[PDB]
This record gives structure tokens, sequence and C-alpha cells, in this order.
């Protein structure tokens, strides 16, 4: 087994950025990473592709992942709605960490946020399931757009994703 | 503040 690495080609309004790869913990987190491994292939019949990092702060993280309202409010995992915090073995220990947004204990859906810095507060309340491999600078350039209150000046999209390895 | 959630985004 070798753990999947997955893609992002990300867009700034339309106009292509850069790759973003990322290695997904299927040997510690195998239900989390499957769902976003899935999404990003769109196998199911929708996922990731075309979607909008919606709330980008600075210093902090990059969040996406509603695929179905697009504003924040939405997504679904490959499971029905929501699913359980598989566990919590992993943290956020600094830039590059991939977790699940949620709306409390066991809400996992599809909304996702790649952190920026060390978020040790979100430690055993978010499952960390990912990192990033390749592409660092892409998610630095991403911020750019950002702000304190996350609304991001240009839109951003995930214009075309899918599985590598 | 600085969370990440889905449905009511907190300060």
């Amino acid at each position: 087994m070798v753990n999947p690495t997955v893609f992002f080609d990300i867009a700034v309004d339309g106009e292509p950025l850069g790759r973003v790869s990322f290695e997904l913990f299927a040997d510690k987190v195998p239900k989390t990473a499957e769902n976003f491994r899935a999404l990003s292939t769109g196998e199911k019949g929708f996922g990731y592709k075309g979607s909008c990092f919606h709330r980008i702060i600075p210093g902090f993280m990059c969040q996406g992942g509603d695929f179905t309202r697009h504003n924040g409010t939405g997504g679904k995992s490959i499971y029905g709605e929501k699913f359980e915090d598989e566990n919590f073995i992993l943290k956020h220990t600094g830039p590059g960490i991939l977790s699940m947004a949620n709306a409390g204990p066991n809400t996992n859906g599809s909304q996702f946020f790649i952190c920026t810095a060390k978020t040790e507060w979100l430690d055993g309340k978010h499952v960390v399931f990912g990192k990033v491999k390749e592409g660092m600078n892409i998610v630095e350039a991403m911020e750019r757009f950002g702000s304190r209150n996350g609304k991001t000046s240009k839109k951003i999209t995930i214009a075309d994703c899918g599985q590598l390895e | 503040x600085l969370l990440v959630t889905v449905a009511l985004v907190l300060a």
C-alpha cells in the first residue's frame, strides 16, 4: 500500500496559477483520506472540480470544498451527508497540514482546510488527514488574495483535480 | 477568532 497522492490545479479568476499535490494518510485515517480521494477524482458523480476556496485568512488557512451551495454552507461526503471523526492521531503541527472543517463532533462532509501555520488549538477537534507534498508556494500565493475576515479579493477555483498515485 | 466551521462561522 502506498498512500494516495491527489492534486489540485488552482486558478485565480480563471487564470491558472499552479498545481498543489497532497499526500493523504490512508494508513492512519483510511475513511477520511478515501473521502477526499474520491471527491478529487469525481468518481461518485460529484466532487471538488470547479469549486472554490471561499474563505482564506493569511497566516491561518485556506478553506474550500463546498461543491453544492458554493457559498461555504454545503458540501457532503461520499458516505452520505456527514460522517464521524475517525480519530485525532495527527496534529496541526505546521504549514501544509490538510484537515477537515466541521460544525462540531462527527459532522465531516467535504469541506477541508490547508494550514499555513501551526494551529494547535484545532487539535483533537478537526481530523488531520493529509499534507501538501508539492506546491506549497502555490498555497502561499493563494493567501495573498485572502483577508482577516476570510473574504477573497479574487475567485480562487480548483480548475482541475484528480489522483496521481 | 480563528476557527474552521461549516454553517456558523465564529470569530
